[PDB]
């Protein structure tokens, strides 16, 4: 794999 | 003189847009390298065969709007960045919409949607810029109308690109559209 955007990580409000 | 109906970036990651299929495709992501977090919906399933990944906004109440303007900000990575395996990478994505009087909630049926356009970047981001954290942000706008139902959805279809969607701003325009201060 590859990321679309630098230094991005999956996010979900909690 | 703009009336804003939807503004993704202003919503700080809280809108919970629908993604289809379950799991594989568009994903809500955060970047925290600047003073404030940045949110986006990203997908980058290059080198993975045929892709058909959908992202759908929540229902948007039309109100008085008859002709809407849809402003997108996004990045696209150069397909030359990825191993020889654009034989398995695209540099566009597709914008769709559907009108409806009622909100169908979690029931997303792509067959109800009409393509507005293929969205292509003016500037692709090459690997050296990506690694230097200097991505190339693109802005594209399209207009749709006349609208006639109580509301509408927008949707974004990825067919195998490496794309980050950072802004989706939908507005209608009254006279005297300018800024101030």
């Amino acid at each position: 794999x590859w990321l679309a955007y630098p230094d991005s990580v999956p996010y979900r409000p909690k | 003189g703009e009336v804003v109906l939807l503004d993704f970036a202003a919503a700080g990651g809280e809108l919970g847009w629908l993604t289809h299929p379950y799991g594989k495709g568009w994903d809500l992501m955060q970047n925290i390298m600047n003073d404030m977090p940045i949110y986006m919906y990203s997908v980058c399933n290059v080198m993975s065969g045929d892709q058909d990944n959908w992202l759908r906004t929540n229902w948007v109440y039309r109100g008085e709007a008859e002709r809407i303007f849809i402003e997108l900000k996004f990045t696209v990575r150069d397909c030359n960045s990825f191993p020889g395996g654009a034989s398995s990478c695209k540099e566009t994505f597709n914008l769709y919409y559907a009108e409806s009087d009622l909100d169908y909630g979690t029931n997303f049926q792509k067959r109800l949607f009409t393509k507005i356009d293929t969205i292509a970047p003016d500037e692709i981001t090459v690997s050296s810029d990506f690694e230097a954290r200097h991505v190339k942000l693109n802005v594209e706008e399209r207009s749709v109308g006349p609208l006639t139902r109580k509301g509408f959805y927008l949707a974004f279809q990825d067919i195998g690109a490496c794309v980050a969607l950072l802004s989706v701003r939908v507005y209608y325009k009254k006279a005297h559209h300018h800024h101030h201060h």
